């Protein structure tokens, strides 16, 4: 999770304190969309393989990102 | 009303939405309208029964506009019943919006095949059944974003833009037999296709539309009617913007 | 016929040609047409008689569409007679063709002041009188030349390209008031070797322009503002 | 750089703004630039001295571009000094924004006369001095709002739209002697003309510009340079949008 | 020459004609050109030799621009070799002309899938590889037909009109990343009676198209995205 | 002033209480511009003759409207 914290925080110019598990990416951390698509793709650069659209649709806040990774490991 | 020299019209995808309201309008001007549907006939028959009860001539007909053999037989049956087809309206359209990097060649083709290919078959079969009768008007429902482009609609814009350029060439091809092709490029209309959309993104649009409202499907429809009617008899290869000022 | 919410209309330069044929058309749909003329009454009243004779309403009025006072005052007279004004067609136009190198600044101005400035006073008084009623439709008659240009018509292309871009700006200004502004660009309207460039293989008839104008003033085009409608047989797509 | 077959260029209204930056750019590509001014020469001479100190050939020349006799003599003096004029840029422009109902036929004519008539004289005298030499490029600085229209700019839009249509006809007229006319229609550039404007209305624009910034006068300038250079030798009657995506 | 911030470029269908002449041009300005070919290597390597022989950098690469895997993988190979990719020109095109009534749906698809879908994978991988560097320029080679249409080219007009409107949408998408998208519409490039419709009274030379493309990839057009640049000698204004 | 209150309040769908002398037309009473031009022109329908642009420029809030009228009476 800690390295997940630093990835999204680099990925969109926010420090790690912003990353509370249920801070949303858009309502809270302040991002458009490519920002979230390119983050998710960036998170698949952890080799969580090609997590499906049908599970990424439900990603809204950083905790779901901790899910779906540790699911598709 | 508005004068028409023709008698019947085929309107692909006419069951709901702008296609429905095109059929109501052309019907109430005393045309025979052939409401096309692809899947569930409960809305198309309901429209047909609405129109006959008003005292207009209507019908329903089943085909996938993107299916050549299914399309060609459809018009042949229309000719067989009525002795010819005067007016085609290529309304049938689908939308699938995705950022290009998440978009897939299926999502590109799904839109191209349904929005563009269907219109090609239409215009083509439109030349065939109308050439010998030295008369015809066709109208392809395009979109503002075929003229402007838009974010997340690289597949939809590709197809609408092809439709506008393709319609121009058909208008060349059918001009000597008095077959006219025109496009209607609507702005943002209050229908089924965009109904599900964020109010944050919807009032976003309204404040960019000089007329300060979303257009009515009846308003796209009466512009299509003018372009098919005889009042437009010198107008071909044109594109009529019905976008309330949203793009000029 | 076509549905019009409004009652009357002013057609500049309507005593003959396309202007007469817009008056004839628009009257046959039930509007009171205010034909104007600049010089010859005789032929202008012929038209008023021809229309009134078929049991339509029609009126002549004399003013130069380039002259601000004459035209402002005109519209004021029509408002005072008929209660208000609903529709306006800026149809007044002139042509003085020349190659550029043979063209004097006077030859430019004569076309600009008389094709574009006239359209300005028109639209501007349209906004002035149609605002209280929150309703109106204005149509400016341009040409294919304002879109394509043409050799020997740098003065006319200028005035018609102006009129098109000016019209779009008026359309922004009067939308706050449900006052629509649109342009019509006719192609060649009725040597004859120029017919080979037209896909419809003929010169459009002026009624084909009048009905396009009528559609742009009618309620069917009630979501169309800022548009340019080509009536050119396909000469320019 | 970029290749030029010509040698000198006349740039009406080149003292400040986009006109200035056109002159810097064309100068640093080794052209002789004739910076025009109408009133105070302290900025035009300062520009001329900036450019010679860099080692480029520059000059200044006084005329009101809207004055025919004053314009024609100006070019004649340029021909007399240099033996011909290769490149004209009609940059000179004024703006006066008013709601149409408060706008006055003076305010309409002030813009038409300065923005449109001046360009006509330019293009015309451009045919004259370039016809015998079977070479030439002219570029008319127009504006986005000649293509789109805008609220409160019925006079400015009228003039820019005329300039684009007028340039097309000149391009017809001078095409056989290899004299090309093109327009540049910029979006919103960070210069003198719009500097004084409400931040509420300025950040309003930025958020509508896909590239997410106001354009640089240097960026309009290098697009004008391409259109005058030889790389554009098959391009005539075109209009090049330099608006960062603001209109497409 | 012209200033390029980027180093390399991929030119689809560049082994001959306008594509070869964009490679030749863009290399002479200092870029490493990645020519591709679909079938004949012989002539494609001739071009690679002709360029490398003048002391420019140049590379061939073989893939079908209509084939998603081949082209995605291509670009991945070029990134892995040269570090990244800066410029892309979607030049790949085909033509199969017919009157509409003689045209089968296969004859439509063959042109759409091969002129427009190819441009899609191109632009889409452009966005994918150029985002991390926040810099790039893409140019799609259309035609005057995508603007005017043409009799006997409803399939080609469709694919080029598509490509133009698609390009505008990509231009919206990659602006978030300083990735510019633009189209070039060439007219007739080098019977001969069709020269009378061109004001410049000649058929444009392919170098005249390559330099327009080069200008759209170069830093001079750094505020130009979404535009369509007509290289048609005035055939269509 | 009272009839000035009722005119601007009809002119742009606001009741008379909104009209405090130094409520601005745009920051307070909520109006675009034609709204203020058409109001001023509507206020010249009181026959304050054609009050100049050079004095109307400085109109921002209802009190200036009480000035310029009683000036040009
Ligand atoms: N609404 C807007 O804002 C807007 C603006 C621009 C123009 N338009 C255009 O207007 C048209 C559609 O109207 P709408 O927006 O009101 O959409 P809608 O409510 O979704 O109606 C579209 C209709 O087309 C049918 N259809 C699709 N593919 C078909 C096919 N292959 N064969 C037969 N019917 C087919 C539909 O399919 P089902 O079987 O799936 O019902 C549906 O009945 C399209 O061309 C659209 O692209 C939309
Ligand atoms: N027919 C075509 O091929 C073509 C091309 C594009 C569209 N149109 C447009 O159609 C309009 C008129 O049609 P037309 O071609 O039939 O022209 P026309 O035969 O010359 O009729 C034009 C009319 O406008 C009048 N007029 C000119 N200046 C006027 C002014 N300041 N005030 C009032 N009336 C004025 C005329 O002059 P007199 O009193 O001097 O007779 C005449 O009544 C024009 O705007 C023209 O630019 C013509
Ligand atoms: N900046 C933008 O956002 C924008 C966008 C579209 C295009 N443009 C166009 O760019 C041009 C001007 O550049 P700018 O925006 O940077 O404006 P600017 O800073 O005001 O520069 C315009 C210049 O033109 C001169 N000028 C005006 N009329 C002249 C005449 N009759 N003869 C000679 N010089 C004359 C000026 O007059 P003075 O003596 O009054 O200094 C001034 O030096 C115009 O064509 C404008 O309409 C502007
Ligand atoms: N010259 C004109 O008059 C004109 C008009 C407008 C612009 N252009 C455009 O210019 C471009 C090419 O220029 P050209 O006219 O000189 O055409 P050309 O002579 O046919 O060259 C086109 C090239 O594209 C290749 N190609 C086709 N499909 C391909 C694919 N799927 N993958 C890779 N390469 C593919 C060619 O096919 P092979 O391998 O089969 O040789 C050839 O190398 C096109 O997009 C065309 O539409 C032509
Ligand atoms: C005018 C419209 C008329 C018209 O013809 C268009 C349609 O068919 S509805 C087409 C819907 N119109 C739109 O603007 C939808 C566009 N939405 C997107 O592109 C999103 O994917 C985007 C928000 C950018 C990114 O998502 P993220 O924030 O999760
Ligand atoms: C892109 C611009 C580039 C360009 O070329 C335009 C210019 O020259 S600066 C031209 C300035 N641009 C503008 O948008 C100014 C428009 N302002 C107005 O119309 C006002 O009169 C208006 C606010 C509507 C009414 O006033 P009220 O609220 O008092």
């Amino acid at each position: 999770f800690e390295d997940i914290q630093a990835v999204i925080a680099e990925q969109l110019n926010v420090d790690a304190a912003q990353v509370t598990p249920e801070a949303e990416f858009v309502k809270d951390l302040g991002a458009d969309s490519l920002d979230v698509v390119e983050l998710i793709m960036a998170l698949e650069e952890k080799f969580g393989i090609e997590i499906p659209d049908e599970q990424a649709e439900k990603i809204v806040n950083v905790g779901d990102v901790v899910k779906y990774i540790e699911d598709n490991k | 009303s508005m004068q028409f020299t023709g008698k019947n019209v085929l309107i692909t995808g006419a069951s709901k939405g702008i296609g429905a309201e095109i059929a109501r309008t052309l019907a109430s001007m005393g045309l025979k309208v052939w409401i096309n549907y692809r899947s569930n006939a409960e809305v198309a028959d309901a429209l047909k029964n609405e129109l006959e009860e008003k005292g207009y001539k209507a019908a329903v007909i089943k085909f996938d506009a993107a299916s050549e053999s299914d399309f060609v037989e459809a018009i042949q049956a229309i000719v067989q019943s009525d002795g010819g087809l005067s007016y085609l309206v290529n309304n049938a359209g689908v939308v699938r919006d995705k950022l290009a990097i998440k978009m897939k060649t299926e999502d590109f083709h799904h839109v191209i095949d349904n929005n563009l290919t269907s219109a090609f078959i239409g215009c083509r079969e439109a030349l065939k059944v109308m050439s010998k009768s030295r008369f015809g008007s066709v109208v392809n429902i395009a979109s503002i974003i075929g003229e402007r482009g838009n974010m997340g609609q690289t597949n939809y814009s590709a197809s609408k833009g092809g439709m506008i350029a393709m319609s121009k060439s058909f208008a060349y091809e059918g001009a000597l037999r008095n077959i006219r092709f025109n496009s209607v490029t609507p702005g943002f209309i209050e229908t089924d296709m965009n109904a599900n959309l964020k109010d944050e993104l919807k009032a976003d649009y309204v404040k960019n539309i000089p007329l300060n409202r979303l257009g009515a499907a009846k308003e796209v429809a009466e512009a299509v009617a003018f372009l098919l009617s005889d009042h437009s008899s010198y107008i071909t290869g044109e594109t009529l913007k019905v976008n309330g000022g949203l793009y000029m």
